DNA sequence: GGTGGTGGGTTGG
């Protein structure tokens, strides 16, 4: 319903240090 | 977490800590999957070779933590355990096959920015993301190195290794209810889960929907962050049948 | 301290 969306990353519309790193692997 | 870094606040809000009541001590990690449900590893409450038969009122659950110990006032929610569902065919004897367990809390938890659940992979996302060479996050307060006690939640990103490599990377029996992930010796990059991270989630952020998905559960390994050695996790989706069964209880 | 070592933090006195 609202899972997997961090209310201070995905929800505050923000990247962490290395979600970029994760993305680039796909 | 071995060869990792400190966490950013609420980058794993679904990160759950299994605490023991007396003596007050950490056991391992878990994952917030629902509002009243938490998912961990079975060896973390039931491993007879280590004389472990933990009951409901033997354990606490600490959600939305960051500092490993000090009670974060007005931030962490401490919950009680109502029911513990461990997989019946959990092969604890040989190779921690079906190393998985679920936890019904006394009653549900209110979410903050520090408390928020992770998604479970569907039929599609599982096949889509769980290709070897793809990266996934692992969290926990586990050992910094095998003997390693971090004051803050530790984070690592690791690629999935293909079934062949894992199969013979060890003399231990490998199944599809299990997947190995970590770094080849050559890769120059290091990383692995260590003892204490158990039950912690192998999460993958989906590119379609920016939602996070728990793909794995820190299960076992041989040592920590060793060359030719990869962290083994419980294959989540290949158990999503039993997972669904006991939530529809 | 309660729960660290500094005021708030990420959360009160
Ligand atoms: C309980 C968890 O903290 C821990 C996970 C270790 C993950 N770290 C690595 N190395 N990737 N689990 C264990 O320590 C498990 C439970 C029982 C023993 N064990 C091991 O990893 C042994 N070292 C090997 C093993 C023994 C029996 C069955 C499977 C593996
Ligand atoms: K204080
Ligand atoms: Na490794």
């Amino acid at each position: 319903a609202d899972c997997g969306l961090r209310p201070l990353f995905e929800k505050k519309s923000l990247e962490d240090k290395t979600e970029r790193e994760l993305l680039e692997s796909y | 977490i071995v060869e990792g870094s400190d966490a950013e606040i609420g980058m794993s809000p679904w990160q759950v800590m299994l605490f023991r009541k007396s003596p007050q001590e950490l056991l391992c990690g878990a994952s917030l999957i629902s509002d009243r449900w938490v998912l961990t590893a079975a060896h973390c409450l039931l491993y007879p070779p280590w004389d472990k038969n933990f009951t409901e009122n033997d354990l606490l659950v600490r959600i939305g933590k960051h500092s490993r110990t000090r009670y974060e006032r007005n931030i962490e929610k401490i919950s009680m355990l109502e029911k513990i569902y461990i997989h019946p065919r959990y092969n604890w004897r040989e190779n921690l096959d079906r190393d998985i367990a679920l936890m019904k809390l006394k009653k549900p938890v209110a979410f903050s920015d520090y408390i928020h659940p992770v998604c479970l992979p569907d039929r599609e996302t599982a096949a889509s993301l769980l290709q070897a060479g793809y990266k996934g996050r692992v969290t926990g307060w586990g050992n910094l190195k095998e003997t390693g006690q971090p004051s803050v939640l530790q984070v690592v990103n690791l690629p999935i290794v293909e079934r062949p490599v894992c199969k013979d990377s060890t003399r231990i029996r490998i199944t599809d209810n299990m997947f190995c992930a970590g770094y080849k010796p050559d890769e120059g990059k290091r990383g692995d889960a260590c003892e204490g991270d158990s039950g912690g989630p192998f999460v993958m952020k989906s590119p379609f929907n920016n939602r996070w998905y728990q793909m794995g559960i820190v299960s076992w390994g041989e040592g920590c962050d060793r060359d030719g050695k990869y962290g083994f996790y419980t294959h989540v989706f290949r158990l999503k049948k039993w997972i669904q069964k006991v939530i529809d209880q």
